[PDB]
């Protein structure tokens, strides 16, 4: 059967699946401690962006604006960077990292970061002697790519900056861990895997603070964990685990490039396989033994899975939208448990990448039903689509796209990012053995709620 | 006086934004510079001007296209964010619209790529027949000529109307702008285009009310009691159509002076109508603004039935509230406006005391309005940002703080809880019981079991934990 | 404003909360390894029950009958009593622990329990004269009481059993834990909750195992994981303590009468203060301090509950059926998020306790809108309110309920036992911090669902 690649067919959007890549650089950044992005464009730029993170986790995140108004537009910003930059480190005394991170405006202007960058290295080292601030260039037009590809190319230059300075030094015994872009729910799991594997990692970045305490002491406590020292340590390790192709795999290979840390680059682990040969190339880099402990979580997530495949997940048709690692994943999950994933949504202009992707030749060969990838995607893709007859029985998707679900009356579970419109998302995991679980009684629950409300064969739902 | 903040010794020149109101003070002399430049890197709270533009003010209409000239994350970032409902399914919040640009177009120009996006959101959208173009940070600066675009669109395509918006987020200073742009573009491009029929004698415009919950929807069934036209709302609820008409009626009803008295301003120079400033959120302010529009037409009796049955329907849970609320010390921190709504109104009808509020782009004219109306030893920002939100927590020691929700989540890690002060927790805010909404909503977040529970550490061994009793009006 | 306790006016039942006795004293005993309980009775009083259990956990329990028949009816069972013994024994040679539940019929006849014991006992011994098999008496008439009664009364019986056969020895430094009637996810949380604070405890039943892997050796591992001589070991611990009034707490009362092992009674610690209460409790009597990570997870759960309490729950009523001890810390758990749980059902008979659980007075001196707490409750109880109009939002209960929301279109979360008609509740727990965010959340989604389903303001789960 085939599985088709396709562009969108209108030259613009409705509904667009992601944000920009400024907003994408902005989310790398705040996975740094003492670190706060200074994005260099109008307030927009930086303020629905804090908006959106505080849908996504319900909390703020630290990131400013160097307030670009119409006499930079016009003349130039420099100096409204300069300024910002000089106005955090004052205000801001354990300040250590700034990334700097260019928008539609400041590219179009032509502004000229990496001087920009001189000019402020030497003011500080002048007014702060004794500190050291790491400022990185960050380009991230918005007219290219997409938040996918702005946190990439964030990640790729602060290691770069970092890196840079520190160089190579003593070997660490420790693997780099590039997850993408995950949940703290995703972050604690994988740390839990390494853990009950004794090997010892960096997860880049370590978000699992982001669900921070109300503690009696009223501190804050909603922070990147992954300090300088971490970064530096990268060009350090042993190897690269690289999960995710488009959201972090490049920092990898410039580690590999740079450093020779070998990058192994696998499927993100989405469901158990995925899991399953992750877990194995973690035991043939380090030499360390999979624990029964996997084996066990790995035993009871196919024991639930189990209870609903055939039953309830069996020729029910699926669209899935999201990252372009995401997607791909969630579509082999989807298969294992014979749900049939239809129709695949990606949304920006990275198709000749996808096209590559070893995922979609792994998808043609499994797949008993024709699959539609289309790339470049907005919402109104996924709306057109349903309005045009196609019969879907589920998606999987973040939460911008609740209103297409509600409105087919089609059962919808939230993935990816942002989720927003459910509670407590971001601490479950998606990836490995448990976040297959959750992910699989998540879809049965969103079904079995639907059963109800429609009165579809409800009474079923007894002896299963 | 003005203060110095500690956070802000490196930048003393936001000693001009801050004034702490002293007694026998000349309150002339200590206006907050406002609606100036902003500091880079301070954690403003500001956003752009295309926000003001489209956000604020166009997205909010129920049967327009909203098409962003621009790459896309001006339109993500304006999707699902606004609390705005309507009456025909919510098309406003459902929707956003991209012309997606990429670099060729920034390089060779973007005029192709918006006409052929025009064209494309009608062919999807049939029964959609109008739409507003706004230009973005890269589209303003490349030069694009949208307006042309426009022009060419409408030709092709007779049964649409399109307006248009040149309002780059650089512009400005803030939302504000965005505001100015829109306005007097919309009365000197699309007001006296079209007539709707009179159907009262008595008309009006309602101008600067976006619908927030259902604020315009829960007004509208006072107009309605009273048999007041309203010709146009500017623009809760509204139609791109009605704006179209706003030249016919007899009377301008302004809200929001901030985002809408430009355009009321023209009316009144161009057509001779009457502006009418009141205060739409309040309890007694609400039942002021009745009588004033009553006044005006000549049916007072019609205006005092109404009140009447709204202070029996409302009044004693008001009341409530009141008693559990006096005293209790609030901070509001949200666009300018609400802060001179509010600061008197909470003190009047729920006893409560505002004792620093904050503006992200409020003119002089609204801090002369919230300095008129507000306490002394109360704290007034002019663009207040995140170091100094801390500050000022600790000086004034808020029991709630009515700001944005993601500054609500910060201040929670402190223990204080927060009402959504710009798209509400459980609205509509508006009138005389969206009054009581709020006073609810503001009772509940203070006599909360969990921010007594978060206190406790359970380590300590001389700490229990506490049982809190609560009510309900 | 009032709490008051009324007795269902019916003298009949329609829709029975609570299964009778000897169905609870086959779930205490499938928590012990190496034990399968005889029900003595005819064949349904099994049968049925193991089909409830597998309702529940999704998962096959080993309970045998003494399958009475005709001529038992008439001339006494003991016969059938003693051959399912020596049946059990002789095919099945890892067994250690049989449990001889009665039934109504075997109570109405008069079937000498004890007598039957003794001639098993000498049979056993001359059979198998290297194994020991530990028969326990339970009384268990169907005609009063219910299966939280017939838990307790199983426990109690099956502790008394194996101390009296081992006595005092050696003290164990440990804490006798029981949990009362909770879920895999439940006794999961506890075990963290002792090991993060340096508590050695046995918790009676550990039915952590019953949520079993599907394993690549095909091994069954759906067993009870309290041993024998966990349970003889009980008379040499430092002090136990009872979460649950009605759920063990007489066993607790029965060692320290035996044993003068000091028993401690606690509220059963759904909710913040519970929750502490019991943390309090334990550093009490072991001396040891409760531990930062412990304040940490009460922080999370404090955190996520304050995104949800005064925005969606305040002032919503609900209405909760289950476990007494269930019922009770899910009112007090709901009062702290603002939910006023203004109808409660208890569904026995033990109407003369309940009027002095300690609770009722906190109820009492907490509560500001009245509370109509039903006792001897069936769920038609709860449809006939809702029918002469009474307003809800929210119900909590087990599944069998759901009919009763289902068509009243309100919604329900799942809670208590059992929960078959949602995938995977088992495993998540319900108490303590952990749980109380996790219950918290799962009353917010469905709270979110309904929005959608019904349009009611669901454009309004955007930016809370
Ligand atoms: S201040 Fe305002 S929101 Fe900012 S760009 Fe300018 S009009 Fe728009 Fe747009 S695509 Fe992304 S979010 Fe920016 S970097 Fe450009
Ligand atoms: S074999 Fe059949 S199901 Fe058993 S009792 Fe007899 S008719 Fe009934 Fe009833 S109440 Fe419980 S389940 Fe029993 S112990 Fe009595
Ligand atoms: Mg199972
Ligand atoms: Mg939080």
């Amino acid at each position: 059967a085939e599985v088709k690649l396709s562009p969108r067919d209108r030259e613009g959007i409705i509904n667009p699946m992601y944000d920009c890549q400024p907003a994408g650089a902005q989310y790398a950044g705040i996975g740094i401690k003492d670190c706060i992005p200074l994005v260099h464009g109008g307030q927009g730029c930086t303020m629905f962006v804090r908006l959106l993170f505080a849908q996504h986790f319900k909390e703020n995140f630290d990131v400013a604006s160097t307030s670009l108004h119409e006499e930079s537009a016009v003349f130039g910003g420099a100096k409204r960077v300069e300024e910002g930059v000089l106005v955090l480190a004052r205000r801001y005394p354990n300040l250590r990292v700034i990334p700097i991170i260019t928008t539609c405006s400041t590219e179009v202007i032509g502004d000229d970061i990496e001087g920009s960058i001189r000019v402020c290295n030497r003011a500080l080292e002048a007014e702060f002697p004794d500190r050291k601030i790491y400022l990185a260039p960050v380009h991230t037009p918005s007219f290219k790519g997409s938040h996918v590809t702005g946190y990439a190319e964030c990640v790729k230059s602060v290691f770069k900056t970092i890196t840079d300075a520190h160089g190579k030094g003593q070997p660490s015994g420790k693997l780099n861990v590039f997850p993408g872009w995950v949940n703290p729910g995703d972050v604690v799991l994988l740390k839990r895997y390494f853990k009950e594997m004794d090997v010892e990692a960096n997860i880049y970045m370590d978000t699992e603070d982001f669900d921070s305490p109300m503690l009696p002491n009223k501190s804050i406590e909603t922070h990147g964990r992954t300090t300088v020292e971490d970064i530096a340590d990268s060009a350090n390790a042993l190897a690269t685990l690289s999960l995710a192709r488009y959201e972090g795999n490049t920092t990898g290979e410039l580690l590999q490039k740079t450093f020779a840390v070998p990058n192994a680059l696998v499927n993100t682990p989405y469901g158990i396989k995925n899991t399953d040969d992750m877990l194995r190339k973690i035991a043939e880099v380090t030499g360390k033994e999979i624990p029964e402990s996997l084996v066990r979580e790995r035993g009871i997530a196919l024991d639930a899975l189990a209870d609903l495949a055939h039953m309830f997940f069996a020729n029910k048709k699926v669209a899935i939208f999201g990252h372009p690692d995401l997607v791909l994943g969630l579509a082999q999950f989807c298969m294992e448990v014979e749900l049939e994933p239809v129709l695949l949504l990606i949304g920006d202009d990275q198709g000749n990448k996808y096209k590559k992707d070893p995922r979609i030749e792994e998808l043609k060969n499994t797949a008993h039903f024709d699959i539609e990838i289309v790339h470049n995607a907005d919402l109104w893709e996924l709306e057109k689509r349903i309005n045009a007859g196609l019969q879907l029985d589920l998606i999987m998707g973040h939460s911008k796209g609740r209103y297409v679900a509600i409105e087919a009356n089609i059962p919808m579970v939230r993935v990816g990012f942002p989720t927003f419109d459910r509670a407590g998302l971001y601490r479950k995991p998606s990836i490995g053995y448990q976040g297959a679980m959750e992910l699989g009684e998540m879809i049965a629950n969103a079904m079995f709620a639907h059963m109800e409300y429609t009165r579809n064969k409800e009474w079923i739902l007894n002896t299963w | 006086p003005m203060v110095l903040l500690e956070c802000d010794k490196d930048i003393p020149e936001r000693q001009k934004h801050i004034y702490l109101k002293a007694p026998n003070e000349d309150t002339r002399e200590f206006l907050p510079i406002a609606n100036a430049a902003t500091i880079p890197g301070t954690l403003s709270e500001r956003g752009c001007a295309f926000c003001g533009a489209k956000l604020v003010i166009g997205g909010v209409l129920k049967d327009t296209i909203q098409m962003i000239h621009g790459p896309l994350g001006c339109a993500y970032d304006t999707w699902h964010t606004k609390r705005y409902p309507t009456d025909n399914g919510h098309f406003n919040m459902k929707y956003v619209w991209s012309t997606d640009m990429k670099e060729s177009h920034v390089v060779f120009g973007g005029e192709k790529r918006l006409e052929k996006s025009m064209h494309e959101a009608f062919d999807e959208m049939p029964d959609i027949k109008r739409m507003i173009v706004y230009t973005t940070c890269p589209t303003a600066l490349i030069g694009d000529d949208i307006k042309a675009v426009a022009k060419k669109v409408m030709k092709d395509r007779p049964d649409v109307d399109v307006f248009t918006v040149e309002c780059p987020g650089f512009s400005g200073v803030s939302q504000s702008k965005g505001h100015h742009v829109l306005n007097i573009g919309w009365i000197n491009e699309k007001v006296e285009t079209m007539e709707k029929e009179i159907t009262s004698e008595y008309t009006m415009n309602f101008i600067g009310d976006f619908n927030i919950q259902g604020d315009t929807q829960l007004l509208q069934t006072y107009w309605d009691r009273l048999g007041i036209q309203v010709v146009a709302h500017f623009t809760g609820n509204g139609t791109y159509d009605d704006l179209r008409c706003m030249h016919q009626a007899q009377l301008n009803v302004v809200n929001c002076a901030r985002s809408s008295g430009y355009i009321a301003n023209e009316l009144k120079k161009r057509y001779g109508i009457p502006r009418l400033d009141i205060d739409s959120w309040g309890f007694n302010y609400m039942a002021e603004g009745i009588r004033k529009i009553c006044a005006f037409f000549g049916i007072e009796e019609k205006g005092e039935e109404l009140i009447a049955e709204e202070y029996a329907k409302w009044k004693p849970k008001l009341d409530w509230y009141k008693e559990r609320l006096q005293g209790k010390k609030m901070a509001i921190w949200t666009g300018g406006p609400r802060l001179w709504h509010w600061t008197k109104s909470v003190e009047d009808d729920l006893g409560v005391q505002v004792v620093a509020m904050s503006s992200k782009f409020g003119h002089e004219e609204d801090f002369e309005k919230v300095i008129a109306r507000g306490k002394e030893g109360t704290y007034y920002i002019d663009d207040g940002n995140e170091l100094e939100f801390f500050e000022i927590i600790d000086l004034v020691k808020p029991d709630v703080i009515f700001t944005g929700p993601r500054v609500g989540e910060l201040v929670k890690k402190l223990h204080i809880p927060y009402v959504n002060g710009h798209g509400y927790h459980n609205g509509p805010y508006m009138g005389f019981e969206g009054f009581v909404n709020l006073a609810r909503d503001m009772y509940n977040a203070v006599h909360n079991p969990l921010r007594h529970l978060a206190a406790v550490d359970i380590r300590d061994k001389s700490q229990t934990t506490p049982v809190i009793v609560r009510g309900a009006a």
